[PDB]
């Protein structure tokens, strides 16, 4: 017997400086077999927190279900407060870790805005380790977007022009067409060497405001 | 009345009644006496002899001690006495254990005292007529200290304390001769306070006596009857008048 | 590997007139070694007498649960043990633990204080009652033995006449086998005295 | 590996140990005090699995000290010997046991005669003039049987052991960084300074 | 029917014809007894204050401890039942300390007062269906003094019954009903720090046995940016003769 | 678990004034064909079904409870005949929350459902589950062979989310049913026989 | 994975690299790796992440209620012990800690320990984990001395650790430096390799048969 | 005043515990037992109360007792309650020899079995045990011994004692006459003679009474738990001329 197996996704997501977004795949699949072509991934959390299961789908599922439960005791209980993002980055080690023997094969990523105004967003392993990134991608192509992401947004690997050596180039705080413009490359630059990944892309931008979402289409 | 029997229930006052009325279960019986200096700590019991076929190699000694470096004395009923001591020590020894560095002295007396704010929770267990009296140094530490326990559950700290039979007499006895901004600063007077602290109510007798002190280097001593002959009888002298 | 293969020590039973004969071996240690020239694998509780084989903790601690009792059942019932009710109750006090068991083969010899008979048994790890009249053993070397005293027991024994013929028995046995045989020792029982002999072999 | 010893003498008794702890292939430590001082005329020393040599120890003294603190009158090793391996008995045919081996050495006061038990992660307990576990005693059964009688002194010992490290340090394949060695006698415990 | 009080009395679960249940309003009467304590709440500081019931002079009075730490932001006061007490406080603490696990922030002040609240009620069923612990509804009426971010400076008075109160000037134990009147009169919403440590020690002068020195006393005050300190004596005995170069003009 | 009686495949879609599924009707033993009597559709008010596949000893189990369901909603609601009533999101949560908590106990039923019918306001419903408790929802569906075979022919009649309103009944049971064909003229288990359910938000319900 | 402390006569220390690995390519290189539990104690997350830092950070609460209440603060020989203690009721289930402590006390001075999975721990005046450890050693073993000054120290911890990348793989990203003494732990920068290595190459002169 | 007397956990408010004072006046209703404590080996001694002829008073021994080869008793009290704690002592003195391999010390379970004695005065709608004991034992840490347990469990060290009814007396003769120094065999002729003077019969038979003996006294030392049997109390008893 098996327990757990797959169903594909890949997702990313990024802080700006006073903003952030998250993006997750649209498609899912047993074993090359389309078994949809449109589930959504990812879920405005209340309190402004958007979220993001992507590998095995019902643990990716149960887990949010239980996030989409704390938050609400969190104001029935604390008056209505509103849930930070640093209580989200251990309470989800504790979800998890309550399962380190039978555990959750899921990789959550996490989006949001901080007390000072600016994005975060939090990455873990399926057993409950909450660290911070801004450049975080996930599932089973993510060791293939990210180095494009350090040669664009932290402009990693590439030094100024003039000096060959010396000085390093200067970053700036990417805006937002920056980012949906990039991230819309960047499935378009997987998908056509990959297979698991196409049908769809779900950006979820944040904003002081509050949440907006685009959907854009790629090759079935 | 009837508000008088139990631990559940209230007065219409406030006052809870039992308790109280253990506290009148340690005044039958012997005294106790605590005293600290700045190099010392003491402790003192008068006992009783009254009976000639009784061995006295094994004389009822209120003194027990719960590590190296702690001791205690009590009152009441000796029924409970050898309880809260079976349950202090083994929880002394289950610290080190379980951390390697031991007591606190007031990391014992919260157990000493939680032991006995457990029976006095519920109905269908009785409280312990029973009173203590801690003299312990930490390790690693220079600072004398004394604590008591209490049925009621609750504990305070004490420079000098006298408890058992005919105490309100030795209270007053020990507001005069101590001063608490200049104690006593040799194990010889320490001793000497506590005597004749003794001798109010001990019909002169000095084989009615026990004495046992406490040091740092985790060191406990008991001391010879002999040697209170001459801390009794030098006093003797003394009020000659 | 096996617990019974690991120690090592060999005992013998055998009836005679009016007297038994019950003996061990001394060595012990771990696999391919021996510490101790000394371990004295016989008990006895009462007259009753019994010898025990294997692993080194269950005989240490068969020995004092056994003890546990009749120190009990002397107390209780102001009367000694004798052997046959002995005999039931290694069964059920080893039956008990049919899973998760130990790993022992025990004997046991007395007499029985009321007809003045003689009596030994034998057992296993989880209590079959062997009742055997002429002999019975136990340890590594069973096979080693069953061949070498069948031979040499005549019924209607004397004591010393059954005497040196459990040694040779236990000496050209202990010393082919490969696991035992440094120093010996053997009781001969009668009604009502008991006398303990050691015996010379070789060493390291 | 982790190699230990004692031995027994004629007015008082002596054990040995190693220094020395590996975890991987790093050798970390060369300092490891590998003894409990249950009680001031009694000491033991252990090897095993890790964690489970430790806590063993810091376990039972808390019992040996307990029984000390109330009757006052300390007991000997026969009664520790015997009571020690009582954990270990059960300790095998439980859940998670205990994989250590352990040597027991002491001086009993009454009968002014000192005593020796070695005992093993199964509860095989029996009193020996020298004594070792591990892959040691190979090379030093057949030693103190040899330059061995039970009529010496306490300089003996050391003397009769500064080689018989020389035996295993030239031969043992694994580092061990040394011993330290403790005596027991009247005047209670005595650690040796240099060797 | 006269005999309404006389026996439906002593079982805690025992409606009187009243209405009423008498052994949870008896509790009430034991914080009656004991120390006095007070406190006051400010923009821009809060503050307690109590006596000690000097009982022999070589008691050494650090160690009765009718205020205490609870957490960095928080302290507490009680003038009730003693050993009561530290049943209360070594769980509601530990929701302070657990709730920095699970959520990673200094606590409201409130939902601490709730968790209490949630613990003496225990003659009965909780909130989440539990059973009992207990049979003995017990005197321990607390001042719970905090701050947190919402809502800035608060206290509360916590009580056995359960149902607590956002008070801003209370004082509770045996000189109480003198004082919380006289609190009723003065206490502006524009006072400072130390228009108030005078004020409660003030108030406490008159109302208390003996008369006022360090000995007897002491206070603490929380803040946003140092915490809850316990002051020390000589600093108390400042503020004592300040307060004598104050009456006399 | 290992099954022993494993049914087989079943197919759905969706249309414009609701939705089809059908499977066929039998039973196994390994190869052989035991049993070809049963059926796969369990009808629940008249507004909803469920598909079954995989071990048909649970499948027996399932029809046992969703009848004892509908009976406890019934228990005090005078009103739960007409607006009150099981629709299906009132039902597939639990045949989900069932599963997941049946999984990690590690004794899982090894059927893979389906669950097709319409809201009360009007709207088209479908979803899937297998045994691990997995759930999706698009315009068609299937199961086994299916799935890997049927599945990408379907989606020619209904190709996304637009084209669903550009499609009637009569078009929608003319594609299935040469589904079947297929099954029956390659898949190795299947039978000849058929059992069909259409929903319709307005004429309601019927059957094979 | 390679992080290390020890001692001298001013204080503790404590250095650390930034590797996220996984099978044979990287998830990350920004992960601390040094457990900010309280100001006066510091601990490492080597071997598995998420089984360490659940129960350095819960320690944490644990030390902070033993202080509440005896008033004063708590040992080390304490802290060391009840993680230990901890994990020993749990082994033979599939947990992999490696790690130790760092604190300094007005009455043990200085003090390390160790602490795994496997269910002990050893004082100590060096120590160095991870998968290149071994090249750790051989840097401060041959250099340090327990009379040794600071800035020493911080620079032995850049080189003592930056062996290892230029060794292995599974251990680079960047570094960390922290200092402890009874005032509490203090901080000493993030420090990245690419930017440190053309340094110390010149200046140290330093791998002499290498590039540049 | 309003009784507190109905259970055993109730603290008058002059702090005393009614109802365990009860039990040491069901004592009294009991058969004496004494002993004394000689120089080179302890006497104890009983008596019983009800004596009629047909039934067999010869083997039955009912308040004498013992504990393992070392250790002996003597009840005076309720016998329901006899059983239940002189089998737990000694399953208490093997399990743990079988532990430490070494004998029981009488402090040990005196201290131990007497506290059992105090986990019925506290807690539960239990009752405490009408029962006492006089022990003789042996151990090297003090040698020859004496020791008692009330009904509470508070217990105390002795050198000679009578329990049961009629002590007062049988005290006070035997605290006039008691030499220090008491070879064994001038400790049974104190027994008898406070029994003799103290009962209630005039007979004193062979059959009323059992009165056993501790001995170190022979070579190659070792402890033995001699009892006596009725053939040679009548030696005991012709030679006092009763």
């Amino acid at each position: 017997f098996n327990p757990y197996g797959d169903n594909g996704g890949t997702i990313l997501g990024i802080a700006g400086e006073d903003f952030a977004v998250l993006a997750g795949d649209t498609r899912n699949i047993t074993d090359y077999s389309i078994n949809s072509r449109y589930e959504p991934k990812v879920f405005d959390c209340g309190d402004n927190i958007v979220m993001s299961a992507n590998g095995f789908a019902a643990d990716g599922d149960a887990l949010v279900k239980r996030f989409k439960n704390s938050v609400k005791w969190y104001h029935f209980d604390h008056n209505d407060k509103k849930l930070s993002i640093n209580s989200a980055a251990r309470n989800i080690q504790h979800l998890l870790y309550g399962k380190r023997f039978f555990p959750y094969y899921v990789h959550t990523i996490i989006a949001g805005l901080d007390e000072d105004g600016k994005g975060a967003v939090y990455s873990f392993d399926p057993v409950g380790s909450y660290e911070r990134e801004q450049c975080r991608a996930g599932g089973a192509a993510a060791s293939l977007i990210m180095p494009f992401l350090d040669n664009q947004v932290n402009f990693k690997n590439q030094y100024e022009p003039g000096t060959n050596g010396k000085v390093k180039k200067p970053l700036k705080y990417l805006s937002v067409e920056e980012v949906i413009k990039l991230v819309r490359d960047s499935f378009t630059s997987a998908t056509e060497r990959h297979i698991q990944v196409g049908d769809g892309l779900e950006i979820l931008i944040v904003t002081k405001d509050g949440v907006r979402k685009e959907f854009y289409e790629l090759k079935r | 009345s009837g508000y008088d029997r139990a631990l559940s229930i209230f007065s219409p006052d406030g006052h809870i009644f039992q308790v109280e009325y253990a506290l009148e279960a340690v005044k039958r019986g012997t005294c106790a006496v605590g005293v600290k200096g700045k190099n010392c700590v003491v402790l003192g019991c008068e006992r009783r002899s009254t009976l000639k076929l009784q061995d006295t190699r094994i004389t009822p000694s209120k003194v027990s001690k719960i590590d190296s470096h702690v001791v205690l004395s009590f009152s009441g009923l000796n029924a409970d006495s050898r309880i809260l001591i079976e349950k202090a020590r083994v929880e002394a020894q289950s610290h080190r254990l379980t951390l390697e560095d031991p007591v606190t002295v007031e990391y014992l007396t919260r157990y000493v005292a939680g032991v006995q704010q457990r029976y006095t929770q519920s109905g269908g267990v009785r409280p312990f007529g029973v009173s203590t009296l801690i003299a312990g140094f930490d390790p690693r530490d220079d600072e004398p200290k004394l604590y008591q326990t209490e049925p009621s559950g609750i504990y305070s700290s004490w420079s000098a304390q006298t408890i058992g039979r005919n105490s309100k007499t030795v209270r007053e006895f020990l507001e005069k001769n101590y001063d608490r901004k200049e104690p006593p600063a040799t194990v010889e007077e320490c001793v000497k306070l506590t005597v004749r602290s003794l001798l109010e109510v001990v019909q002169t007798g000095a084989k009615n006596i026990e004495i046992t002190v406490v040091k740092p280097d985790s060191d406990i001593v008991a001391l010879s009857s002999e040697e209170i002959n001459q801390y009794v009888t030098q006093i003797e002298q003394e009020k000659q008048e | 590997s096996d617990p019974s293969s690991i120690n090592g020590g060999i005992v013998v039973a055998m009836t005679g007139k009016d007297c038994v004969a019950i003996a061990c071996d001394l060595r012990l240690g771990s696999q391919s070694l021996g510490v101790s020239n000394k371990f004295e694998k016989i008990f006895h509780y009462g007259h009753v007498f019994l010898g025990i084989t294997g692993l080194a903790t269950d005989v240490t601690t068969l020995n004092e649960m056994f003890r546990y009792k009749t120190n009990l059942y002397k107390l209780k019932e102001e009367r000694a043990i004798e052997p046959e009710t002995f005999t039931q109750l290694v069964s059920s006090s080893l039956y008990e633990r049919r899973f998760g068991p130990y790993f022992v083969g025990p004997v046991v010899a007395g007499i029985n204080s009321k007809s003045g008979k003689p009596f030994i048994a034998g057992f296993d790890l989880i209590g079959c009652i062997d009742e055997a009249k002429d002999f019975i053993v136990s340890g590594t070397a069973s096979d080693q033995l069953f061949g070498m005293c069948e031979s040499l027991y005549e019924p209607n024994l004397e004591p010393e006449d059954l005497f040196e013929t459990i040694s040779q028995a236990l000496l050209n046995a202990a010393d082919r086998d490969a696991l035992s045989g440094w120093g010996a020792v053997v009781y001969i029982i009668k009604k009502d005295e008991v006398v303990k002999r050691y015996l010379k072999m070789r060493q390291d | 590996m982790d190699i230990i010893l004692g031995i027994r003498v004629q007015d008082s008794v002596i054990l040995a140990s190693s220094k020395a702890v590996t975890r991987g292939i790093s050798v970390l430590k060369d300092s490891d005090d590998k003894t409990r001082q249950l009680s001031p005329h009694t000491l033991m020393s252990f090897a095993g699995e890790a964690g489970d040599t430790v806590q063993f120890a810091e376990y039972i003294q808390a019992n040996i000290q307990l029984y000390s603190i109330r009757e006052d009158y300390e007991l000997s090793p026969q009664a520790v010997s015997s009571f020690v391996r009582q954990e270990l008995a059960k300790s095998i045919r439980s859940r998670r046991p205990y994989q250590v081996n352990v040597l027991i050495g002491g001086y009993d006061k009454k009968k002014n005669k000192p005593e020796l038990y070695q005992i093993d992660y199964l509860g095989t307990k029996v009193e020996l003039p020298y004594g070792a576990h591990g892959y040691s005693g190979f090379y030093t059964f057949s030693l103190l049987d040899h330059h061995y009688r039970p009529d010496m002194t306490t300089e003996e010992g050391l003397d009769l052991l500064k080689l018989c490290v020389q035996e295993l340090e030239k031969r043992m394949p694994m580092d061990f960084k040394g011993v330290i060695v403790k005596i027991v006698d009247k005047d209670g415990i005595r650690q040796v300074d240099d060797f | 029917m006269f005999l309404t009080r006389s026996e439906y009395d002593r079982g805690v679960s025992t409606f009187s014809p009243e209405g009423r249940l008498f052994q949870v309003e008896y509790s009430l009467e034991a914080i009656k007894l004991g120390s006095t304590a007070i406190g006051i709440a400010t923009k821009e500081g809060v503050v307690l204050g109590v006596e000690k019931r000097a009982t022999s002079p070589l008691l050494e009075s650090d160690s009765i401890e009718k205020i205490v730490e609870i957490d960095r932001h928080i302290g507490c006061a009680m003038s009730g039942l003693t050993a009561d007490a530290r049943s209360m406080i070594e769980h509601a603490r530990t929701a302070a300390v657990t709730h920095n696990l699970y959520y990673d922030e200094d606590i409201n002040v409130e939902s601490l007062t709730q968790s209490v609240c949630d613990l003496a009620l225990r003659f009965g069923e909780g909130a989440s269906g539990e059973e009992r612990l207990m049979s003995r509804p017990f005197g321990v009426a607390l001042l719970i003094a905090g701050h947190d971010a919402d809502d800035g400076y608060q206290l509360f008075h916590a009580e056995p019954s359960g149902t607590f109160y956002r008070y801003n000037a209370k004082a509770i134990g045996s000189g109480s009903e003198g004082a919380q009147a006289e609190l009723l009169n003065e206490w502006h919403s524009s006072l400072t720090l130390k228009e108030a440590e005078l004020l409660v020690l003030k108030i406490l002068k008159q109302v208390m046995e003996e008369k006022l020195d360090e000995n007897n006393a002491q206070l603490s005050c929380i803040t946003k940016q140092d915490g809850f300190k316990i002051y020390d004596n000589e600093k108390t005995a400042e503020l004592i003769k300040e307060l004598k170069e104050k009456e006399a003009a | 678990q290992q099954p022993i009686v494993t049914g087989t495949s079943v197919i759905s879609m969706k249309y414009d004034n609701g939705v089809i599924i059908a499977a066929d009707n039998l039973g196994s033993y390994g190869s052989l064909l035991r049993f070809n009597g049963v059926e796969r559709l369990i009808p629940v008010g008249d507004n909803t079904v469920v598909g079954i596949s995989g071990d048909i000893s649970d499948m027996q189990h399932i029809e046992r409870l969703l009848k004892d369901l509908v009976t406890e909603n019934a228990y005090d609601n005078p009103l739960a005949d007409a607006e009150e009533a099981l629709e299906p999101s009132y039902i597939f949560e639990y045949l989900a929350t069932v599963m997941y908590q049946r999984r990690s106990k590690m004794n899982p039923l090894w059927n893979a459902i389906i669950v097709a019918g319409v809201q009360s306001n009007g709207d088209q419903f479908l979803r899937y589950v297998n045994l691990l408790g997995v759930t999706y929802s698009s315009p068609t569906l299937a199961t086994g062979f299916g799935a890997h075979m049927a599945n990408p022919l379907l989606r020619k009649v209904v190709d996304r989310e637009s084209d669903i309103p550009k499609t009637t009944v009569q078009v929608a049971e003319e594609a299935i049913v040469n589904a079947m064909r297929v099954l029956y003229y390659r898949d190795a288990r299947s039978s000849r026989n058929f059992s069909l359910a259409i929903i319709d938000k307005n004429t309601g319900l019927t059957f094979k | 994975t390679t992080t290390l402390a020890f001692r001298f006569q001013g204080g503790i220390i404590v250095a650390v690299d930034s590797r996220a690995t996984a099978g044979n390519w990287v998830a990350s290189q920004t992960v601390k790796k040094v457990i900010e539990i309280n100001p006066f104690l510091l601990g490492t997350m080597a071997g598995g992440a998420a089984d360490c830092q659940f129960w350095e950070t819960w320690l944490g609460s644990q030390c902070r209620l033993h202080e509440l209440r005896e008033k004063e603060r708590i040992s080390v020989a304490a802290a060391s012990k009840i993680l230990s203690n901890l994990v020993y009721q749990y082994k033979g289930a599939g947990l992999s800690m490696g790690t130790m402590i760092c604190g300094y006390t007005r009455k043990e001075g200085p003090t390390i320990y160790y602490v795994d999975s496997d269910g002990t721990r050893l004082k100590g005046d060096i120590f160095c984990v991870g998968s290149g450890q071994t090249f750790a050693y051989g840097v401060l073993d041959s250099n340090y001395k327990w009379d040794l000054s600071v800035e020493d120290a911080l620079y032995l911890g850049k080189r003592s650790i930056l062996a290892a990348a230029h060794r292995d793989a599974y251990s680079g990203g960047s570094v960390n430096l922290y200092h402890v003494t009874e005032d509490g732990w203090i901080y000493h920068g993030n420090h990245d390799v690419g930017e440190l290595f053309w340094k110390v190459k010149e200046e140290e002169g330093s791998f002499n048969n290498v590039i540049g | 005043s309003r009784r507190y007397d109905s259970r055993t956990t109730i603290f008058s408010p002059e702090g005393r515990l009614y109802q365990v004072e009860y039990a040491l006046e069901s004592i009294s209703h009991a058969g004496t037992a004494i002993g004394i404590m000689a120089s080179d080996g302890i006497v104890l001694a009983a008596e019983r109360k009800v004596t009629s002829t047909l039934l067999e008073q010869d083997t039955s021994t009912e308040k004498l007792y013992k504990l393992n080869d070392k250790i002996a008793v003597a009840v005076a009290g309720l016998t329901a309650d006899a059983e239940i704690l002189i089998n737990t002592a000694r399953i208490h003195a093997q399990n743990y020899l079988k532990t430490y391999n070494e004998d029981i010390p009488v402090e040990i379970l005196v201290r131990r079995l007497s506290d059992i004695k105090q986990g019925y005065t506290q807690h539960g709608g239990l009752r405490p045990f009408g029962v006492s004991f006089i022990y003789a034992g042996y151990d090297d840490r003090y040698g020859y011994q004496l020791y008692t347990s009330n009904p509470s469990g508070n217990y105390t060290g002795w050198k000679a004692i009578s329990v049961g009814a009629n002590t007062s007396a049988a005290q006070t003769l035997l605290q006039m006459d008691y030499k220090d120094d008491m070879k064994v065999d001038d400790a049974i002729e104190l027994a008898l003679k406070t029994l003799s003077k103290t009962t209630d019969s005039s007979a004193l038979t062979y059959d009323r009474l059992e009165f056993a003996t501790i001995r170190k006294g022979a070579n190659d030392g070792e402890v033995y738990q001699k009892i006596f049997k009725p053939q040679e109390i009548k030696d005991i008893l012709v030679k006092t001329g009763i």
